[PDB]
């Protein structure tokens, strides 16, 4: 670590100029919450 | 993996001796035949004492005292349970260190204390239920509290044994299964008599109650699409192991009851199966006369063999107190295995 | 997914019916109902019934 941040260090600490601090605001999401409906076809495909 | 190289080692040039039985000298002698069978094998609860019966008639024990059977005494003895009838099934009563409960696929269970000094085995009881009943099973709660006695149909006995084997209850089969035509295969008690585990041959597996002496049927699970040929148990006590004959071997959770882990290289039926007392290896024997070797934690092969059509019903058990076992050799002659060096697989 | 392939090749080829027919012998309820299931589509399904040469 050590070693890590000297060399981070030499290159004037460029390391932490980019930090990309988030600034949206977030909404609670949405679930969908129903199931799909079914056809007039009783039975699977319209020959049976 | 020090489990594999345990278990190559266990295969190797040396630490291996032939068991010296009745069977084994004749084949010497005639080989230096049709082999009869070998119907059952059984050890006794502390690992000092096996049993076993071949398809003539005569039931052979052994007093192990050595590993290649050195200063094994050895009390052959001929057709018991009648001169007619042979045995099919015996069970060692963990309560004594001496008896002995025996079945012939007849109307009479036979106790017998063996003793050791002579090598003579006394007829000390017998047994009897209705005429037709045709027993042929007989099992040991493993504490010694009940005993269990069944037939191919319609017919399930369980005696109490502390007071002098009063018959405590009965059932019909046709209650348990509800089905067509149903045969028991094989059963097995669960650690501490507490139920009893019944696989049919219709596929079903079923748990009954045996908490108070009064039989009770509490679930039936569709476990197989064939007949359940073997059911084992962990001495752990987490899964119970399900073999059968349609070439499936599943491992099945006791808190839940739901599958966990499955076998997936096997490709033909199950003739038998066993795991070592440590709860760690699972060994196939499989019915195109051949042999696995499985972990029981993670699921791969681990080791393979091959019988090469020598005593093409063979037979496996794994010490109840060393990780050793026995197996079947070339003509139903057995065959040890150890290392000689490593009681359990901990010290290696 | 894995029966009509197996329903085609024993709809146009001799001996793989005995073998399927053998074979049955080992599978569960679910196969059971789907085997069915696409037995009912094979007969249903648009084709020809009779011969292109004549009444045969």
């Amino acid at each position: 670590s050590d070693e890590k941040f000297t060399t981070a260090k030499i290159d004037g600490f460029k390391e932490f100029q980019n930090f990309r601090i988030s600034k949206e605001k977030i909404p609670p999401p949405a679930f969908d919450e129903t199931f799909k409906k079914f056809t007039f076809i009783k039975m699977g495909n319209k020959l049976i | 993996s020090v489990t594999s190289k345990y278990l190559q080692s266990t295969f190797s040039k040396g630490n291996t001796s032939h068991i010296e039985d009745k069977r084994f000298i004749h084949v010497s002698s005639r080989s230096h035949i049709t082999p009869n069978e070998i119907l059952s094998l059984k050890f006794h609860v502390s690992g000092s004492s096996m049993a076993y019966s071949r398809m003539d008639g005569s039931l052979t024990v052994w007093f192990i005292k050595d590993a290649s059977f050195d200063k094994s005494v050895e009390v052959y003895i001929p057709d018991c349970c009648g001169s007619d009838k042979l045995a099919t099934d015996l069970s060692w009563n963990p309560t004594s260190l001496n008896q002995i409960a025996v079945v012939s696929n007849s109307s009479e269970i036979s106790l017998l204390l063996i003793n050791e000094k002579s090598l003579t085995a006394s007829k000390l009881r017998t047994l009897s239920l209705g005429s037709k009943t045709k027993v042929n099973t007989c099992l040991y709660d493993p504490l010694g509290n009940w005993l269990l006695a069944a037939t191919k149909s319609e017919k399930i006995y369980l005696f109490d044994v502390k007071k002098d084997h009063s018959s405590v209850c009965s059932l019909n089969i046709s209650d348990i299964s509800q089905e067509d035509n149903d045969v028991v295969y094989s059963l097995a008690w669960s650690n501490g008599g507490s139920h009893i585990f019944i696989g049919f041959k219709s596929g079903y597996l079923a748990i009954l109650k045996a908490k108070h002496g009064i039989l009770e049927v509490c679930t039936k699970i569709k476990a197989h699409t064939g007949p359940i040929t073997e059911i084992k148990m962990d001495p752990w006590g987490r899964n119970f192991i399900t073999g059968s004959i349609d070439g499936n071997c599943y491992v099945w959770n006791m808190k839940s009851l739901c599958c966990e882990l499955i076998i997936n290289d096997l490709n033909s039926a199950v003739t038998t199966l066993d795991v070592c007392h440590l709860g760690k290896i699972l060994g196939i024997c499989t019915e195109d006369e051949m042999v696995y070797f499985y972990d029981l934690n993670s699921g791969n092969l681990l080791h393979s063999k091959s019988l090469a059509n020598y005593k093409t019903d063979p037979v496996l058990k794994f010490y109840p107190d060393k990780s050793w076992y026995i197996m079947s050799g070339k003509n139903d002659t057995l065959s040890n295995h150890f290392v000689k060096n490593e009681k359990n697989l901990i010290t290696y | 997914a894995s029966l009509v392939p197996a329903v085609k090749q024993i709809e146009n080829y001799d001996k793989v019916s005995e073998l399927v027919v053998y074979t049955t012998k080992y599978f569960n309820d679910f196969a059971y109902d789907v085997l069915q299931f696409v037995l009912l589509l094979r007969l249903t399904y648009n084709r020809p019934a009779v011969q292109f040469d004549g009444v045969n």
